[PDB]
């Protein structure tokens, strides 16, 4: 989809889940 | 078994 | 999933449960990739050493779920299979090379707060994200240890491991169509997929466009969460050509 991978209860509302920052921090 | 039964329709 | 945590509501809205019609039980995990296509592991459907060979009418897809066992009225949606497509060069005889399959649904599923598809990587997102040390996330309703069952969907974040470490951890022949993930014994942290988590997604959130991509499929491991061992995942991007051919021909 054009909207794939954007979760209604998180990205679509600019809310983060409790552990996605662990992934971000691993991405250099 | 351990699973709640589903609606017969499926 | 072992050493993971309960998922949040709507955390993995592409999560799919493959469910056996009789006896009624969890068969595998899977993922939603469009309103009528579901991706899983081939070994979920075809694995002759264990006398496994499922047909379309043997299974259902349960989408939107959180609880493992409960029927989640007004939230989950339950779908019938139109057709199963297994990779024609899936290697069930030796090492589960090309462990991938597609399932087309009889009717489109309605998206909702709890039901939404994941993205599949393009070559550039794959080259950027599939790097040793970068973490992904694996989700499933499978066993909590090697040998309880969870009440709800479990989640664990795991780092991609360098190919020589993957190769040196096992006597099985590893291919470019796999990658491995997990912590090393000295890293402290642990966690892994386990039985029942087969076919579920390994996802990453792209820091470039902030979308979730499914990079891997839960494929195989020697035991679960053992020190010095790693879980192995189907490399989705490497099999992209096959996925598009199927979707483009059978729509
Ligand atoms: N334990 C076997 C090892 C094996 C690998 C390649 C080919 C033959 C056997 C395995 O994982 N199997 C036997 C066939 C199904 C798969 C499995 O249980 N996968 C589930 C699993 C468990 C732990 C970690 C992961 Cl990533 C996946
Ligand atoms: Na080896
Ligand atoms: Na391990």
């Amino acid at each position: 989809e054009a909207d794939c991978g954007l979760r209604p209860l998180f990205e679509k509302k600019s809310l983060e889940d409790k552990t996605e920052r662990e992934l971000l921090e691993s991405y250099i | 078994g351990d699973f709640e039964e589903i609606p017969e329709e499926y | 999933i072992v050493e993971g945590s309960d998922a949040e509501i709507g955390m993995s809205p592409w999560q799919v449960m493959l469910f056996r019609k009789s006896p009624q039980e969890l068969l595998c995990g899977a993922s939603l990739i469009s309103d009528r296509w579901v991706l899983t592991a081939a070994h979920c459907l075809l694995y002759p050493p264990w006398d496994k060979n499922f047909t379309e009418n043997d299974l259902l897809v349960r989408i939107g779920k959180h609880s493992r066992t409960r029927y989640e009225r007004n939230i989950e949606k339950i779908s019938m299979l139109e057709k199963i497509y297994i990779h024609p060069r899936y290697n069930w005889r030796e090492n589960l090379d090309r462990d991938i399959a597609l399932m087309k649904l009889k009717k489109p599923v309605a998206f909702s707060d709890y039901i939404h598809p994941v993205c599949l990587p393009d070559r550039e997102t794959a080259a950027s994200l599939l790097q040793a040390g970068y973490k992904g996330r694996v989700t499933g309703w499978g066993n909590l240890k090697e040998t309880g069952q969870p009440s709800v969907l479990q989640v664990v974040n795991l780092p991609i491991v360098e190919r020589p470490v993957c190769k040196d951890s096992t006597r099985i022949r590893i291919t470019d169509n796999m990658f491995c993930a997990g912590y090393k014994p000295d890293e402290g942290k642990r966690g892994d997929a386990c039985e029942g988590d087969s076919g579920g997604p390994f996802v990453m959130k792209s820091p470039f466009n902030n979308r979730w991509y499914q990079m891997g499929i839960v494929s195989w491991g020697e035991g679960c969460d053992r020190d010095g061992k790693y879980g192995f995942y189907t490399h989705v991007f490497r099999l992209k050509k096959w996925i598009q051919k199927v979707i483009d021909q059978f729509g």
